[PDB]
């Protein structure tokens, strides 16, 4: 099970595409547990049996199609810019509405992404060997 | 069976689907209220389709009767079968393209829909327009200035058949709506003259 | 032939005409070459329409067979007699209006519904061609040539050359194609396609 | 366009036929232009009949009907097609001997008593068939060597209005469809309104 | 002996029937009892002349004062007074001229099947059996001389066909009591009729 | 489905009699019929056909449809020639079909039928006999072929099949593809025919063991041109017997 459109820069006045697929299987019903980057297994809608249609405050449409496809459409609400939208389980899909880090040699670092800004950190004599995060048009980087 | 809201988004859910389009299949066995067609060349070993049609709808087909499936489903797996209502007409022997002439009231719609059968189920016709209308005019969408609307298929025998564009019965699942196709109501092209779509 | 010169003209002369639209008349006498119709009750006492049909046409249009007439002429004054080619169908009973579905294809790109209604369930080509040609708005006769293709429900398109005129192009020369009295039941009428080539 | 001989032929070829006579049949469905009757007890499993009567005329679903019709084609391996000849079913065995006259151009021949219907509701297709049959067998009217050049079957009623049927006619081609076309109306008559039949044969 | 046998029948009748019947048409009814309908035939037979149809209880209530009736009945006795006596033979006046060529058969126990299509015409949509019984017998008389003394006939009956499969019998050789016209014709007292659209055909039988 | 038939497989008619030939099918569901002609060799000169079941019909080439045909049932069809004169006397055969008002390929055939048209009769039945095997073949072969000869009979319509010990046999037998004229190519030419059976020396050299040949009798004596001359007999059936023996 995949969410082919993993993370991505959804913008203002925008509807989001996210297609759960499983071509090497056979399906039945699919859920779409929501969240924030921290709170947990929240929810959205789903399908039932093969396909029996779909609180009270919940623009997070869905429309199961083939035993294969079924996407969730989100039409730009104010900025909550992600939470692994997920659909057996599938990978994660980010959203949004910011880079240039530092690295060092011999520990790493990724910095540069009211406002409310952040930082995220990690860390770790053979020749030129290598060691190489996220932001979510598009984004990705490293620190060889 | 109530409410503007729930309906628009009661249909959009299922009319956003991919129909089975297995051409020239063979009927395993037929019984009461249903038809058993073979799709083991489109879907593999042991794979079949089951058409829940009207008693009248059956006794119209039997053992090996090359037929053509084309219908939207109401649920999913069992393992070797595929579920629907009707949409099973005789298999097309030669190839043909039938550009449909039509009108719209609320542009022009000639040659913007193309059937491929001389004898064509209503399910299909039904379907192919809805999508066109969805795709192009976004109707079953939360956003939309369309309360009601229906399709009027017209024959060479002065007779506009009706089709309700904005209708969603009892509960509201795929079974609650695709049942309107259990009648296996067909139509011959040489007797089809055009379609008048009305958006209100 | 006689290239488009003098053609898009002897055409404006031929088809810029008022057609005789006499409905419900009777067979007064049929000959191996013609059909004589009662135009009295439209024209006056002693008046008659004279359809000069092909042999295959005269056939079964005999006395007291009330007919609906629609055709063009090729000359005037013989005072109490009118001349046309073909244009004769059984008399329509119930009143009807048949909106015709169609498309125009002019080469440059090019992708008429409800814009030419018919009122007979059995229509001649003479009436259908003439009505459509009338429609062509696009003031034809940049188009060097074209033709109409009437499609029946049992796939058997019919062709009509929009740009022609058998030499000396009199109305009598161009309208002769309406001598076979060809007709179409609307039930086996689907649509028409007009192809214009610039 | 009197073509007398290329007619006596399409007819002779057409009417020399054994009619479909399935009585007390069940009907399962009926679209518009056509009717679909069940003939399995007669012809076999899955066999059916598709009577093509012009529409707005076309005993929905399981009703009981009686069938008498001259076909116009073959092979669908399960259905025999005809044009009408379908009537409510005859519940009680009955035998009506018909009266009529045969007038040729000697004149005034008898004919009472040798054409018997067995249905109170009888279709004209069946009447126009059984009468042509008698005339063919006994007077040979479609035989090349013959004087009969024109004629018709007149059916008289109890409400005084005769019903005509042209005996020497055939449309466009001369195929069986071209003729049994006229039966499309599945036009019928109640026997207590049938008086006699006057046949006219013009040499 | 003497009660009722063959001859004296083929004669009692031959006298009773070789009679010219009354055929007045479009006559107004004068008054009605419970045993006789009295009609006005004075446009036909001169002032103060009438017909006094003697009917049954059942039939005396069908017609009444100022009714336009057509008469057709054989007389059973004669005048010396301006009134004619018969039994029934009365029906509602015919409003429009009409002809009714009949159809029938004549069977004979000596090579049956003979013909009669178009050989007896009735001119009413409502005819009484008396009129039919008559017109038909008179036919067999004029052509089969069935009541003549030198005859091969001793049996025979008329059968009337209804379009509802309900034949009607009419014994061609019966004459009860003394054997007079008042005896014979008395069978018509009931004034029984038939609508021609319910009339189908007649089959006449003759056994030797 | 199965087979179809032709029931008037043969038999003589006078000069001037329309011949009766029917094509009889049995539960198969035929739906179009053809009537072919086959006067000696060349095989299959079409004459007429019955369109898809019978929507209509026409007669081929272009001359004298006086070979009437009529389809009346998915099971019956007939060809009725016309008069009847030597001019004719061919092999008429029919055929059915499967599919339906279409256009793609033919299906089936029937027994064909023998039509003859004599006059001035003077027919004649066939005398028959059987010959016993030799001492030469029995020696340097050890097989016993027996022969049958039919002769004198005119209307070339007769049938073979040997008889080994009372009942039905047909193996090792050979009969001419057809009867030849005693006096070749002229007329009055009576006919002859012949067949071989050939079995084992042993079994031939074993008596009480019956052997009979059979000519079949199929057709007999036309009138019109003044019937019977003397002896003139009906559908003659003829045979010839023989027993084996070692001696």
């Amino acid at each position: 099970v995949s969410q082919h459109p993993s993370r991505v820069i959804a913008k203002s006045g925008t509807s989001v595409k996210i297609e759960c697929r499983s071509l090497d299987f056979q399906a039945t019903t699919m859920f779409w547990y929501r969240q924030f980057p921290k709170q947990s297994l929240m929810l959205m809608a789903t399908s039932a049996e093969g396909s029996k249609a779909t609180g009270v405050e919940k623009k997070f449409l869905i429309n199961h199609a083939s035993l294969t496809l079924s996407t969730l459409t989100v039409t730009s609400a104010h900025p909550e810019d992600s939470s692994f939208y997920i659909c057996y389980f599938g990978p994660g899909t980010r959203l949004t509405v910011p880079p240039e880090v530092a690295v060092f040699e011999p520990v790493c670092l990724a910095t540069g992404f009211n406002d409310s800004r952040y930082a995220l950190s990690s860390r770790l004599q053979n020749p030129r060997n290598h060691f190489r995060v996220q932001f979510y048009v598009t984004q990705i980087v490293s620190a060889e | 069976k109530k409410d503007i809201s729930n309906v628009k988004s009661d249909l959009l859910y299922a009319y956003t689907i991919t129909p089975y389009d297995y051409k020239d299949c063979r009927v395993n066995f037929s019984t009461t209220h249903t038809l058993n067609i073979d799709t083991q060349k489109y879907r593999g070993k042991d794979y079949y389709i089951s058409s829940e049609m009207s008693y009248e709808a059956s006794q119209k087909f039997k053992r090996d009767d090359h037929v053509d499936v084309f219908g939207l489903f109401y649920i999913l797996n069992s393992h070797t079968g595929e579920y629907i209502y009707g949409g099973i007409t005789p298999a097309q022997n030669n190839k043909v393209n039938h550009k449909l002439l039509g009108n719209l009231f609320i542009q022009n719609l000639n040659n913007k829909i193309i059937l491929e059968k001389d004898i064509v189920t209503f399910q299909e016709i039904d379907f192919k327009i809805r999508k066109y209308l969805m795709d192009n005019y976004k109707i079953y969408d939360a956003t939309s200035p369309y309360v009601s609307g229906r399709i009027e298929i017209g024959t060479k025998d002065g007779k506009h058949e009706q089709i309700d564009l904005f209708d969603s019965p009892n509960e509201g699942t795929r079974s609650d709506i695709f049942a309107k196709y259990k009648d296996n109501r067909i139509i011959n092209m040489k007797n089809f003259s055009h379609f008048d779509i009305y958006l209100e």
